[PDB]
């Protein structure tokens, strides 16, 4: 919950921040806004190599901008 | 003489600990523009020995001040001088056993600051969403239950939304993973600095002539060129902030745009130079400020008997999760009581915009019974059940179906 | 409760709930401490209530016993200590 | 103001 | 050090403990350069002890934390 | 349902006064009571008020003032 | 074998511990707004942002 406290402290200079963090989850139902979601990069999706080229598909498909990614490397304990 | 000329910031609290203090001290002074501002505590109870070790460090002895008193009585407000204060924070301490008791006191302090100083901006923190509307007059509210349970729900859909937001809200220059040997460690350190910033369309190095073009047409051209992701827009007509407007939003000449980068334009210009469901609103909103998202719902609201797995009802008599035959893997939620956070869990997971065949069923492993308040609120939603058990008891878990389950949320106290 | 004036918060929150719900409803109460008259039927976005706090300070400075006097919930007869 | 300030105090 | 922390008020800097002691010492030394007969005049540069004393306090508390280090200053203050 | 999408404009662009009225109105349908009583019977007044004790004879009398009388025993 | 004995007590199919729950212990981490030149590995999950109809 340390992050929820840090949100409040940083929001002093960044007033907008509270509304962003609330909208990211999907609590404030502002008509024009959207929501956060996932898309798994399967064996078929390696068509595209890099993160920059990935925009050409996702932006031109259906208004889908990406924020970041979630990798899975091999390291078995 | 200090209060007239020099700056002034306040912090009210139930009982100040090291974790509330240290994290505030690090994050507040991390802001480069806001370094010289003075800090003042307004704690009712006596000092710990650990908190004295932090205050007595040379630099924090100068700026950080401790007033031992409560926000209700006016002498503690008169010594601090709230009327000419820059900001005022009020933290609900994760300290008292009863959560509503700690919250009612925090709301009572919020009025005391509002009644004393009218123009002083409140940065209130609140536990329960039930008593959120009592401090909706304040500028910035942080319902910690809503935010906790909503992230835990959204973690089920997209893996690590918790950490995704943690790095956005945390202040950081991004100097991490430099001495670290591995590839992922150094690249993960670059992402620490990434925080959301704001700029207007006029003074825009990035979006100088992408006005007539579409929304994503600007971001792709910008990101390949410089390396900035466009997020949100609010024109001067209304302050309603957006997140990924569609292509129909045309980029105006004076809109306060929002974007993610390590730092803003003004701080560093290094890179600058070189089956029979229903879609509808949830009727039983359990609290006042519950913005109702469009959601999947049952056509007829199923009774209290059909919600509980443990006993076979007089509609479809089944006991364990295997007898129902749930397609798609399961999600579980352990909890102390059936609070309104578990309603805030269900909302983002059971939305209309989520695909109906991707709806992973929900189980609420409550320790106590569910109240008639919450049972009526949760009543409407599809494929959500409960069983009275704990995480320690193995047999109670296996009935719910650990054998096939993607995620398992845990919330204890 | 450890502190004095925070002990009767439950009642103030429950009444302030009922005040927002039913503006029509005249609602009377006995709150324990006389400091918490201000919080009884509290007005957030109204300058006239917030102006009286500054007037209430000058009462206490002059050496007046009846300080709580000027709060609207008291004089209306919907609360007393 | 700019150059010496980052080396003196900060 | 004035141009770094020039926070509106100049009287926050000039009339202080660390600053006045310096101006009592260093201003005569600049007068001894311009005036040729004032080399033989008495200048209280022995007061630099109280400045070196104050120079230690800011230096030492840069980094028990200040048990032995504080007591060493309390000896310096007396001596 | 082509037109029910507009319900969000009604929900978003709304006051807490409406939120609280519609909360209570849903509780009345649960209990099985007439829903008219929130707005019609309870008309919302927020007028100022205060007391006076033994004023001068010259002091005036406004409309809807309540006077503290003292009766006697038969 | 502890869990497998609990499944016989409850009266459930015992196959689900080993077969359905295949045991994976792979490393994982997150990235936020990386460079355009950065690569895309197999089985990565990308945080998209959709829009309202």
């Amino acid at each position: 919950i340390s992050m929820l406290d840090t949100l409040l402290y940083q929001s002093f200079v960044k007033d907008y921040m509270i509304t962003i963090t609330r909208l990211l989850l999907g609590l404030d139902t502002t008509p024009g806004s959207g929501y956060l979601c996932a898309m798994k990069i399967t064996e078929d999706d390696l068509w595209i190599r890099t993160y920059g080229r990935l925009f050409q598909k996702l932006c031109s498909s259906s208004a889908e901008i990406p924020i970041g990614i979630y990798r899975t490397e091999s390291h078995m304990f | 003489h200090r209060a007239q000329t020099e700056k002034h910031v306040v912090l009210c609290v139930s009982s100040l600990k090291i974790d509330l203090l240290m994290d505030f001290l690090n994050e507040f002074y991390a802001h480069p523009r806001l370094q010289d501002y003075y800090v003042v505590i307004l704690c009712p109870t006596e000092m710990d020995i650990q908190v004295r070790r932090v205050l007595q460090i040379p630099l924090w002895s100068q700026r950080v001040i401790y007033l031992q008193g409560s926000a209700l009585k006016d002498q503690d407000l008169m010594r601090a001088k709230m009327d000419n204060g820059e900001a005022c924070f009020i933290l609900s301490s994760r300290n008292e056993v009863d959560r509503t008791a700690a919250d009612h006191q925090t709301i009572l302090r919020a009025w005391a600051v509002k009644d004393f100083a009218p123009n002083c901006p409140l940065y209130v923190q609140i536990l329960k969403p039930e008593n959120k509307f009592h401090v909706k007059f304040a500028d910035h509210v942080v319902c910690e239950e809503e935010c906790k349970y909503a992230m835990l729900a959204l973690n089920c859909v997209c893996p690590a939304t918790s950490t995704l937001i943690t790095l956005l809200v945390h202040t950081s220059r991004g100097q991490e993973g430099q001495e670290s040997p591995e590839q992922w460690q150094r690249m993960y350190g670059r992402c620490s600095g990434n925080e959301v910033y704001h700029i207007r369309m006029g003074d825009s190095k990035f979006f100088m002539e992408y006005e007539g073009k579409s929304f994503t047409y600007a971001a792709f051209h910008a990101h390949k060129k410089y390396g900035v992701c466009l997020i949100g827009i609010r024109r001067e007509e209304n302050k309603s902030i957006l997140l990924n407007p569609g292509p129909r939003h045309i980029m105006a000449a004076s809109d306060t745009c929002f974007y993610i980068n390590i730092t803003k334009e003004e701080n560093s210009a290094f890179i600058f130079k070189q089956v029979e469901y229903v879609k509808g609103y949830p009727p039983n909103s359990p609290y006042i400020g519950s913005s109702p998202t469009l959601c999947h719902l049952l056509p007829e609201k199923a009774p209290f008997c059909c919600l509980r797995l443990d006993k076979g009802c007089k509609h479809n008599s089944f006991e364990d999760a295997k007898a129902y035959g749930f397609k798609n893997k399961l999600i579980i939620v352990s909890a102390e009581t059936a609070g309104n956070g578990l309603y805030n869990f269900i909302v983002p997971l059971r939305a209309y915009y989520r695909s109906r065949k991707e709806l992973n069923p929900i189980v609420l492993l409550l320790d106590n019974k569910p109240e008639h308040h919450f049972l009526e609120a949760i009543c409407c939603f599809p494929m959500v059940y409960y069983m009275e058990g704990t995480i320690d008891n193995l047999d109670s878990l296996l009935q719910c179906g650990i054998i096939y389950a993607d995620n398992l949320v845990v919330v204890d106290k | 409760a450890e502190e004095d004036y925070m002990a009767d918060a439950k009642t103030i929150v429950n009444v302030q709930t009922m005040f927002r719900l039913f503006p029509s409803l005249s609602i009377i109460t006995e709150l324990t401490h006389p400091s918490n008259m201000r919080f009884m039927q509290f007005r957030a976005k109204d300058s006239y209530s917030l102006a009286l706090s500054k007037l209430e300070k000058k009462e206490r400075e002059n050496g007046s016993n009846l300080a709580f006097m000027f709060r609207l919930p008291f004089a209306a007869g919907r609360v007393f200590s | 103001k700019e150059r010496l300030k980052l080396f003196f105090i900060k | 050090l004035i141009y770094l922390s020039y926070k509106g008020n100049i009287w926050e800097q000039i009339f202080r403990i660390s600053f006045i002691l310096e101006m009592i010492n260093t201003v005569p030394f600049i007068i001894t350069i311009f005036w040729p007969p004032l080399r033989n005049l008495f200048i209280p540069v022995f007061l630099n002890c109280w400045l070196a004393k104050y120079a230690l306090e800011n230096m030492i508390n840069d980094l028990q934390s200040a048990m032995f280090n504080q007591v060493l200053i309390l000896i310096c203050t007396l001596l | 349902a082509e037109w029910i999408s507009q319900q969000r404009l009604s929900l978003y662009r709304r006051s807490e006064r409406q939120e609280l009225s519609e909360l209570v109105k849903n509780r009345m349908k649960h209990l099985g009571l007439p829903t008219t009583g929130y707005d019609e019977m309870n008309d919302h007044q927020n007028t100022l008020s205060y007391v006076l004790i033994n004023p001068p004879p010259d002091t005036r009398l406004e409309l809807n003032d309540i006077v503290y009388l003292i009766r006697s025993d038969p």
